[PDB]
């Protein structure tokens, strides 16, 4: 076949407006440009298509784009037909294909990015539920799907509302359980709520999932710590089965001297007050926030990129201090690339040594080893190595982002429930934990890994939960 | 849903007690622990003690001194408003051993604090005195409640204004000059009390244990805003305590830290009052 080699762009905001809001940044598909975009797949067969094997819940991608084309003149069936064929394989498109890092899993297998852009599957996926949900078409689906509905009498716990929690509850509830979610926050959502900051995913689309879950019955209690609030024996003796989508919560933090200093914050704290708490409308909102006029954001991944670009948003310069380079950053390359046009700076092969303070406590400075690449380490990237040279570096606000970990308080806790070294949950073929009816799944029982897998295994672990109680 | 006020009242000038609905909280609340609160929609999420339960009522008590926007717009709260978020039990309980003599002592709101403590303490067996600590008279507050859970009570007013003059501080040093056997203290109240207190028994090597109230967000471990430096190695308050080893605790991190928001502090209080001024 010929290929179109060139991506029909997705319009973006400019970089001055979007400074000033936390205003989600690219604006996606209109019809016209999805269309475009969509005639460009070559339609490989689904029983080889590189794509469908790089998603890791294997959508069909050829056949949603194929709606799209095969309905050009008739925008609400041609929406309404792709969204049913992505909603056989995953609940949360509009999230997805917002934040998967597509470049490592269906994009980056697309057959068109080896001689040029690969598909913009992601943001036709995109388009897809963000269309749909404009025009009720997903609401039509969803009502389909309820009236399908046959109450088993049966009922089933969630521990925890992140993209795992929610997905497994919604696809119990359509198998006809009676389901209740309890999370620990004041508002459900995980890391799409508090962690991910509405200029990437904007809290609406968590929201319709929320609208979703009160319309297929499902029960959702906020400020439940189980463990504490509610015990795990409590829950075994009123439940069917539980499923534990706890997440990885816990930041990792390195013993550097210093880090206790005024103006040092985890990346889950300074996201949960932005993001959560709405720090950023502070006063309006009360909950307060401060950077100074120079921040370090300590890591690579994307938590770093979304406290690096939450911190220039409240006006400071900031700075990314990572410790390889840019080639084995592990963030989103669309949201590297979004960080680089809105102003942060970065500085590559680089680790603290020590934060430095001045009278009162607060910070002033750090001192940063310089690094080297070495061999490859497992992931296949060149590990970094200190050469011995220091420098300092004034600083007046650090962010701290190397990773998050399971709150291993809450899982030595539950009775009889067997955890590994890393604090994840261990679980057989089925999802099942070493206590018989619980299930885990997520970053519960991956560690830190990524929104579809999250979604991916509440699905497995739903129908893993009909099994078990249906035999 | 949210949280009702059952019942409120005024215990002294700024010192506020609630009664709140929560049969989930009540039924396993233990001396020690607390909640995190919020208000409202705009509001900031904040700790407070469980200061007592009744679990055939399903509530849970808590006592909030004004001291900024959040505790002065809470104190203006009735019985049948809500609370829109309770989060709770948090925190490790109280260790309650027999440990012989306990001094318990209490700053402030720390007195309505102690008292699940010291009630514990003293079912276990310990002989319990109380040392409260109020800066003048009108801020005294169940006396007569502390006194039904303690062998003996000790009250101090700053200015002297009503039982001993002075500090908890100097009540403490009192009993430790006469010889009294004293096999623990537990302090709660301000920082700069139960710093007061750490360092004042250190030489004497009486074992010594403060909850610390460092600044929280969510309250379940996911963020270290808690956390604090206790015997060298950083613990977050809010999963590891609040409770500590006083002899421990990097007392002067801990006060650096809970000054850290104060300018915001103020420019949110001030727009409250400014918001208020027309009647
Ligand atoms: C800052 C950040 C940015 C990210 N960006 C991306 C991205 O762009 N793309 C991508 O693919 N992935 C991304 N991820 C990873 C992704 O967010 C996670 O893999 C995913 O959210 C895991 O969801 P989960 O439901 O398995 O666990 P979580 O999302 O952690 O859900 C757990 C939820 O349950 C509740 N809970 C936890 N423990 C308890 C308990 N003991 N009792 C009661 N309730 C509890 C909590 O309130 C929490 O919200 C990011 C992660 C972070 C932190
Ligand atoms: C575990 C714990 C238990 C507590 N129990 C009680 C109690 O039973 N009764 C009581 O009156 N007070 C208690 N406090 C203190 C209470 O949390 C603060 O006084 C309250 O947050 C003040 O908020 P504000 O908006 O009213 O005033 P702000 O202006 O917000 O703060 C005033 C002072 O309170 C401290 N503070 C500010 N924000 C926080 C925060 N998020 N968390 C903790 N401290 C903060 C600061 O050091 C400051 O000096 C407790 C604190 C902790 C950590
Ligand atoms: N799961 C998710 O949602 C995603 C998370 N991320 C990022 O990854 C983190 C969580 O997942 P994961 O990548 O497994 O976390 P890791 O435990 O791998 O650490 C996070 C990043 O910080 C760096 N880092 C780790 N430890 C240290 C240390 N002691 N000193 C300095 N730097 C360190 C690492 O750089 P390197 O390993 O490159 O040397 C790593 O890329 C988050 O902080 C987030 O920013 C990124 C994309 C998606
Ligand atoms: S690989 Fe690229 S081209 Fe072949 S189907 Fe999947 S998307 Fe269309
Ligand atoms: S889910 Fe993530 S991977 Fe599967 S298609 Fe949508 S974007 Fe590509
Ligand atoms: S308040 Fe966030 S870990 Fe303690
Ligand atoms: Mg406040």
């Amino acid at each position: 076949p010929r290929l179109i080699k060139d991506r029909v762009p997705t319009p973006e905001r400019s970089v001055g407006e979007r400074v000033r809001d936390f205003g989600e940044v690219n604006l996606g598909y209109s019809w016209e440009l999805a269309l475009r975009e969509a005639e460009r797949c070559l339609q490989c067969p689904v029983e080889y298509a590189p794509c469908i094997k790089g998603c890791p819940v294997h959508i069909n991608i050829p056949g949603f784009i194929k709606a799209l084309r095969e309905n050009r003149d008739n925008p609400s069936k041609a929406v309404r037909e792709a969204l049913r064929i992505i909603w056989r394989d995953n609940t949360l498109p509009a999230i997805t294909g917002r934040v998967c890092p597509q470049e490592e899993q269906c994009e980056g297998a697309c057959v068109v990015g080896k001689v040029g852009d690969p598909i913009n599957i992601g943001k036709l996926e995109r388009f897809v539920a963000d269309y749909a949900r404009e025009h009720g078409i997903d609401d039509e689906l969803l009502l389909e799907e309820i009236k399908g509905i046959k109450r088993n009498g049966k009922k089933v716990a969630i521990i925890g509302a992140g993209p795992a929690g929610l997905t497994c509850a919604a696809d119990l509830a359509k198998m006809g359980y009676e389901v209740t979610i309890y999370e620990a926050l004041h508002q459900p959502g995980g890391v799409l709520i508090y962690g991910i900051p509405e200029f990437r995913l904007p809290k609406e689309i968590v929201k319709k999932e929320l609208e979703n879950l009160r319309r297929l019955g499902v029960k959702i209690e906020t400020n439940v710590l189980v463990g504490k609030t509610i015990t795990f024996e409590e829950l075994r003796e009123e439940y069917d089965a539980i499923f534990i989508g706890t997440g990885a919560g816990t930041p990792r933090i390195y013993p550097w001297p210093g880090v206790n200093l005024n103006g040092i914050y985890s990346a889950n704290e300074f996201l949960t007050r932005i993001n959560l708490m709405k720090a950023y409308k502070f006063p309006e909102y009360d909950t307060p926030i401060k950077v100074g006029k120079r921040v370090a954001v300590i890591g690579g991944g994307n938590t770093a990129m979304d406290a690096a670009r939450s911190a220039l948003r409240l006006g400071a310069e900031v700075w990314i201090l990572y410790r390889r380079t840019r080639k084995e950053m592990t963030a989103r390359e669309e949201e590297i690339k979004h960080a680089e046009e809105e102003g942060v700076k970065f500085m590559f092969l680089v680790t603290p040594k020590r934060f430095i303070g001045d009278e009162n406590g607060n910070l002033k400075a750090i001192e940063l080893e310089k690094m080297k690449l070495g061999e490859p380490d497992e992931s296949g990237r060149r590990r970094p190595i200190p050469t011995g040279e220091t420098f300092i570096m004034e600083f007046d606000t650090a962010i701290i982002a190397i990773g998050q970990t399971p709150n291993k308080t809450f899982l030595e806790t539950v009775p009889g429930l067997k955890v590994d070294e890393w604090g994840r949950i261990v679980v057989d073929e089925n999802l099942m934990t070493s206590i018989p009816g619980v299930f885990a799944g997520g970053d519960a029982i991956r560690g830190e890994a990524t929104v579809i897998l999250a979604m991916g295994d509440g699905r497995k672990a739903a129908k893993a939960i009909h099994q078990y109680l249906s035999k | 849903m949210m949280f009702k006020i059952l019942r409120k009242e005024r215990l002294a000038p700024g010192i506020n007690l609630f009664e709140i609905e929560s049969p989930r909280i009540a039924k396993h609340a233990k001396p020690g622990q607390f909640v995190m609160i919020r208000l409202h929609e705009k509001g900031e999420r904040i700790p407070l003690t469980i200061a007592d339960v009744d679990i055939s009522k399903g509530s849970i008590t808590i006592v909030a001194q004004e001291v900024g926007k959040t505790t002065r717009e809470l104190g203006t709260y009735e019985a049948g408003d809500y609370i829109l978020d309770v989060l709770g039990p948090l925190g490790k309980p109280s260790h309650i051993d027999y440990f012989g003599t306990v001094v318990m002592i209490g700053g402030g709101v720390g007195v309505a604090e102690i008292y699940p403590v010291a009630k514990a303490m003293k079912e276990k067996g310990n002989y319990v005195i109380s040392i409260l600590g109020f800066r003048t008279k009108d801020l005294v507050f169940w006396e007569d409640k502390l006194r039904s859970v303690s062998d003996e009570v000790i009250v101090t007013t700053n200015d002297g204004s009503y039982g001993m003059k002075g500090f908890t501080t100097h009540a403490l040093q009192k009993l430790i000059e006469e010889g009294r056997k004293i096999d623990l203290v537990h302090a709660v109240g301000p920082a700069i009390m139960m710093k007061a207190v750490a360092e004042l028994t250190k030489p004497y090597g009486i074992k010594t244990v403060a909850s610390l109230n460092p600044i929280m967000v969510d309250g379940t471990g996911m963020c270290g805003a808690c956390r604090v430096t206790v015997g060298g190695e950083v613990k977050f308050a809010c999963v590891d305590g609040p409770e500590f080893d006083a002899h421990l605790v990097d007392w002067d991190q801990l006060m650096n830290r809970l000054a850290y928001y104060r300018d915001l502090e103020k420019i949110s209080l001030e727009k409250w009052e400014r918001e208020r001024r027309m009647v």
